[PDB]
RNA sequence: GUACGUGAAAUUGCUGAAAGGGAAGCAUUGGAAAUCAGUCUUACGUAGGUCAGCAUCAGUUUUCGGGGGCGGAAAAAGAAUAAGGGAAGGUGGCUGUUUAUAGCCCUUGUUGUAAUACGUCCACUGGGGACUGAGGACUGCGGCUUGCCAAGGAUGCUGACAUAAUGGU
RNA sequence: UCUAGUGGGCCAUUUUUGGUAAGCAGAACUGGCGAUGCGGGAUGAACCGAACGUGAGGUUAAGGUGCCGGAAUGUACGCUCAUCAGACACCAGAAAAGGUGUUAGUUCGAACUAGCCCUGAAAAUGGAUGGCGCUUAAGCGUACUACCCAUACCUCACCGUCUGGGUUAAGAAGCUCAGACGAGUAGGCAGGCGUGGAGGUUUGUGACGAAGCCUUGGGCGUGAGCCUGGGUCGAACAGCCUCUAGUG
């Protein structure tokens, strides 16, 4: 089953386009008159529960794997049955020796690295 | 292992007889009222034909604005959605209900076609409260074998003759969910039949409308 | 069980599964076929034609 | 040089739409020739495509091609309704499309 | 696109089919039946001639199962010159053989098979027939 | 049926609103279009009527700036692009380039007196107007508003129909030739069997 | 597209009407409900009968015996206005029965803006002898009867390339 | 670099790019330009990336065509052919008349179990186009003759490209 | 059983009272708006149609198909000529009485009787059948087809909720099957995301760069958010289970 994804693009909060104090960051409007918050015709889309992605193709990759966060070989090894499920993605704080360490270690498990280069 | 394969053999060939049997009554009697129209032509004298048992309603209008008596007596006729298809054994008590709720339905006298494909395309039955689609005589047989309802067809003929057990069947069939008609409806769809509208009783004209909807 | 809902009158299989009478069922019978016994009554055929 | 153009000549005319509400995924399209629902039919399921020019060489070819299909007919004038792999940009009402022969079954 | 050819059998899914190569110059080659209009033009009579050995095989393709292609020399190999059999050569000579006898006597078809379909101003294929 | 490059059309015995119709919808449809003679068109209804109609028309004007309210072409091809341009969704980019793509005039100047002039039936007065109904002429509604070029291109006009009389005598004489020599050829019979 | 129904009815017997009376109605419709429906419009208005205590004993579409010939009608109708005191007596001249009230009701809704609820139709006649005859009808029936033919307007085919000879 | 850790936003200058006919911002769909990841390469004839074409099917649907049963005034007509009746918007003949050197209208017989139109039905049939392929060993209900099957949801035969080609920003 | 919000309403149908009348005041029955998007009536809170999970296909409602504008410059029969015609319900307004205008009728040429047109008809920025325009209409009355299209209907996929049926061979708090369904202010409840501090835990990350910050890079989630590449930076910080609060 290939990965669909019912919608691509970000809900993007209201007016923050035009007020720098309000962030992308999506909030539900309250307001009284809001358009947006009545579903006006042209007005942008709120999140709703039927946007739900397929629960088999949900949190997965365009390659099918799930993203892993991986901090130590230790992390990788638990990776070690499951190479064709997760991916290992090793963690921003993880310094250059470890990063090495946990490449091998991956590459060793047969484990794909999302973040390897 | 062929125990079975010849008990539901058996079984098989009651309902093709007794569908072969219903065919025959159902020849018997279309050529029963033609020959006794004929004859009263023929003498000078009048036929009246046996008034209709059998009716299907076709729910017309939305679900807004609406009475609370035509809304309750829609209700009670399952026709909860606009394009709603239910089969009726018509009486006293029925004829007062559709007069109510005219405005909001149409109804009119089913033929032989319209409850076959009615029953075969947009056939389910009510399994333990469930939508099960009939595409299969044990499905029929599990809910209404206490009647000697077996079949799809002794379903159809059930619903068709107004048997004794006409209101299990009719409770047994869901309402039939009907689509929009192909073609479209007249240009003013909520007048009487009579006046250019397509609301009201409209006798023999219903199978028509009901082929644009199958 | 039954995943798909397939129309019998368009899948000849599943009308056979349901209904074992469309194999021997002979629509088309020629009935009317002897004399054509036109029936019409000179009394009916005046009041037809009256006024 | 007419001894070419086994394609017959279309116009496209719009987006499918309602009064205010466009419809982008399939268009209207008028082939020449076509006057009526019924000549529409011939033309049903055969392959139409706008053909544009670009700067950039693609594969070292300045030509480019957008493929779609005519689905059905659209109104009583002879107008189809086609799909396109790409939805057409709204910039070609009324630019030319090149409606091909072929699945042929004349 | 736009020659007219001569069909010799219909194939499983497409049509063998050659205009005969000393005419237009088109060899024998698989073509879908989706991708041909039909005409009505006199027929030729292809019972003299073999069909039995164009097959799917015979115009089967050499199988590859991997990515690595594409060359100048690549494209200096196959062309007719090269790859090209024999084999294929003195069928396309047979099949010619016994087919332009029959274009000949009949008029005006073997320069017909020579000329190239196309459409012109004002011509509308649907009410066209071929 | 068949779309040209540039199709000119003759706007004589047309009628204003119908002929602007099928204009506008050719000019959306990507096709260049040319209409010459426009103080030949005509406008149903009488001459008073349709002079009150534009004086009406004329009465528009800011009252601060008129020259920046409505500009009151007195021209039959500016009349003509008038009604077109109403037809045209012409605040939007695709309804400008529509305008851009017609060219209006008036008579039929040099670029365009050696083309092939089609007519529109859907506009025709002759087929779209019933017997005995009054009528009147853009070029004369025009002049008695304000047009001031009536009468020179009238004179232009009568120069340009003696050499278009010209033209068509030494084209008949020609195909008189070519008639002539038809028939001499066999296969002109010969070829009667396939309906030509 | 209307038909003419014969509409043959009775109300139910009962104690005091053991053997009710066959009432019949020539009657224009485009179906048999709506012959039937305006059947019972009429028998209510005269005779002492609802839908419910009557029943329609006969129904029976009338085909024309002789559509092939050309012939006179004339017909008496009630006409409604916003006054609503009038009675007229048309005559149209064609093929058939139908068409004779098909022609009417164009005609009545376009003269006098008439409805097909407003009129109710008295009677359709045949009128056989030509001194029986409408000016306009007469003028018709002249033996010399000889007329250029009307203006006819005469796929898409825009931008003609010559100006249309129309004669 | 003391105007000193880190150094955000508002706001500002420079550079690059882009846009602009009395606002701008946004949403939707695609184009263009820039940018970029996945996938692949392999693994074991076997299976495998991306994108297309066609066939055979299944679901849904639209649009054309043919054949047949049945119903009505057992259509009305009409044609052809025998009686009688009447006449004209009066033909040949001589304004007036009664098929003649044109014919028509009405009734009946006949050809007749006439045809067609309309209505209705066929578990009768031929095409064309469109969208969808959910599920993932086996079971089930059926047809055929145990195998097969269009029967409890798409497979088969190929080609091109393996590319920024698809896809994303 | 406990408790929230509410205790300014408004409009329409029909009936009806006060009033000279009112976009006025007051009630009755129902439907609505408030709390409600969508299709249509150019535009509008209550009019018409239809009530809304994310999508694909098909088909319709109301209403429309000259062009703007998707869709017949369709069919049939008439009426109308307007010296500032007419053009679709609510609705954004005009009457008596006439008019050698005209088309049809009724009854004994005369009168009447109707339908359309004109007159009666009359303001102040220039402008409104929505505009352009339209006259055997693209106006009006009737009839009949085809066509266009809503978030409505139908088939299907997916999300979630609820309901029902299985599962001792399957973080049973799991797995599996089926059906119906999905608008929402005030308000109630539930499950989640984020922040500071505390206990436990992870052989947890870190000067070979923690935290923070910048980013026309990538990835995940319906979302709150989360992860990551590159740049800057220089000393600490995090996952999970629980505790807590000056927590968005």
């Amino acid at each position: 089953v290939n990965i669909i994804k019912k919608r691509t693009k970000p809900f993007k909060r209201h007016q923050s386009d035009r007020f720098k104090r309000v962030g992308e960051s999506w909030r539900k409007p309250r307001g009284i008159d809001s358009c947006v918050r009545r579903r006006f015709r042209g007005t942008i889309s709120m999140p709703k529960i039927g946007y739900g992605n397929n629960k088999k193709t949900r949190y997965c990759m365009p390659n099918g794997l799930k993203a892993f966060l991986v901090r130590n070989v230790s992390d990788v090894e638990l990776l070690l049955m499951h190479n064709k499920t997760y991916a290992a993605e090793i963690a921003g704080n993880v310094s250059a020796r470890k990063r090495v360490e946990i490449v091998e270690k991956a590459r060793a498990l047969g484990v794909k690295v999302t973040n390897a280069g | 292992a062929a125990e079975k394969k010849s008990a539901r053999q058996k079984k098989r060939e009651l309902i093709a007889k007794r569908a072969e049997a219903y065919e025959a009554e159902y020849r018997a009697a279309e050529r029963e009222q033609i020959e006794l129209a004929r004859k009263a032509r023929a003498e000078g004298n009048y036929f009246v034909p046996h008034e209709p048992k059998l009716i299907f309603v076709v729910r017309i209008r939305g679900i807004n604005n609406i009475p609370p008596k035509a809304r309750k007596i829609m209700q009670l006729l399952r026709l909860l959605q606009i394009n709603n298809g239910i089969f009726v054994k018509f009486n006293k008590a029925i004829k007062e209900m559709l007069q109510v709720v005219e405005p909001y339905v149409t109804y009119g006298i089913p033929n032989h076609k319209t409850v076959r494909e009615l029953i075969y395309k947009r056939g389910f039955g009510k399994v333990n409260k469930q939508r099960i689609p009939l595409s299969d005589n044990a499905i029929i047989e599990a809910a209404l074998g206490k009647y000697s309802i077996l079949s799809v067809e002794d379903l159809i003929h059930e619903i068709y003759t107004v048997g004794p057990n006409f209101k299990q069947a009719a409770n047994f069939l869901w309402p039939f969910k009907l689509s929009s008609p192909l073609g479209g409806w007249r240009e003013r769809k909520f007048k009487h039949f009579i006046e250019g509208g397509d609301a009201g009783k409209r006798d023999e004209h219903i199978n028509g409308l009901v082929q644009k909807m199958l | 069980a039954h995943v798909q809902k397939k129309n019998p009158l368009k899948n000849k299989a599943v009308l056979s599964r349901l209904n074992p009478y469309a194999k021997a069922y002979k629509a088309n019978v020629k009935i009317n076929s002897e004399k054509t016994p036109k029936a019409a009554g000179e009394k009916f055929l005046s009041v037809l034609h009256e006024n | 040089a007419q001894g070419h153009r086994l394609y017959v000549k279309a116009k496209h005319l719009s987006f499918q739409r309602s009064k205010h509400v466009i419809h982008p995924g399939t268009s209207i399209v008028k082939i020449e020739g076509c006057d009526s629902k019924e000549e529409a039919q011939f033309y049903l399921g055969k392959r139409v495509c706008y053909v544009y020019k670009s700067s950039k060489a693609v594969r070292g070819s300045k030509i480019r091609v957008i493929w779609g299909t005519i689905a059905r007919p659209h109104g009583n004038s002879g107008a189809v309704r086609a799909r396109f792999v790409h939805n057409l940009p709204a910039k070609t009402f009324g630019s030319s499309l090149r409606v091909m022969l072929y699945p042929s079954n004349i | 696109r736009g020659k007219r050819v001569v069909v010799l059998s219909q194939l499983e899914d497409t049509l063998v089919v050659t205009g005969p190569y000393k005419v237009n110059g088109v060899p024998i080659r698989r073509v879908n039946h989706r991708y041909v209009i039909a005409t009505s033009a006199p027929k030729i009579d292809v019972s003299g001639v073999s069909v039995e050995k164009f097959t799917k095989a015979y115009f089967a393709k050499q199988k590859r199962s991997g990515p690595v292609k594409k060359d100048e020399a690549f494209f200096a190999e196959n062309a007719p010159k090269n790859a090209l059999p024999a084999e294929r050569i003195a069928d396309q000579k047979a099949v010619d053989a016994k087919l332009l006898p029959a274009i000949k006597a009949i008029p005006n078809m073997k320069e017909y098979l020579a000329a190239s379909f196309a459409l012109s101003n004002g011509d509308r294929p649907h009410l066209m027939k071929f | 049926s068949e779309f040209q490059k540039v199709v000119v059309i003759d706007a004589k015995g047309h009628l204003l609103g119908r002929l602007a119709s099928v204009v506008a919808k050719q000019l959306l449809g990507g096709q260049k279009v040319v209409v010459v003679r426009c103080e030949e068109l005509n406008i149903s209804g009488h001459f008073f009527r349709n002079k009150l109609k534009y004086l009406a028309y004329l009465r528009k004007a800011c009252r601060y700036n008129p020259s920046r309210g409505a500009f009151h072409f007195r021209a039959p091809s500016r009349i003509f692009q008038k009604a077109v341009r109403g037809m045209l969704p012409h605040k939007t980019a695709r309804g400008q380039a529509a305008l851009e793509h017609l060219q209006a005039v008036e008579g039929i100047p040099p670029p365009f007196d050696k083309q092939k002039r089609v007519v529109v039936p859907a506009a025709l007065r002759v087929l779209r107007l019933k017997p005995g109904r009054k009528y009147c002429t853009v070029g004369r509604l025009s002049s008695e508003v304000g047009w001031k070029y009536n009468d020179i291109v009238a004179k232009l006009e009568e120069r340009r129909k003696v050499k278009s009389a010209a033209f068509y005598q030494a084209k008949l004489a020609k195909q008189k030739k070519i008639a002539s020599a038809k028939e001499a050829s066999p296969v002109n019979q010969k070829l009667s069997q396939f309906g030509y | 597209a209307l038909k003419e129904y014969q509409v043959v009815g009775r109300k139910v017997p009962t104690e005091h009407e053991p053997v009710p009376k066959l009432f019949r109605m020539r009657l224009f419709a485009p179906n048999e409900s709506v012959a039937k429906s305006r059947y019972w419009y009429f028998l209510k208005m005269i005779n002492k009968v609802k839908k419910a205590t009557g029943e329609i004993v006969a129904i029976n579409e009338i085909s024309e015996p002789k559509p092939l010939k050309a012939k006179v009608f004339g017909i008496w109708i009630r006409y409604d206005s916003r006054s609503g005191t009038h009675n007229m007596y048309k005559e149209f001249r064609d093929t058939t029965r139908v068409g004779a009230v098909e022609a009417m009701y164009a005609d009545m809704a376009a003269r006098h803006r008439a409805r097909f609820r407003s009129i109710r139709i008295l009677k359709v006649v045949e009128v056989e002898k030509k001194e029986d005859v409408r000016n306009y009808v007469k003028q018709l029936l002249n033996p010399h009867l000889k007329f250029p033919l009307p203006h006819r307007r005469t796929g898409k085919k825009v931008f003609a390339p010559h100006r249309p000879s129309t004669f």
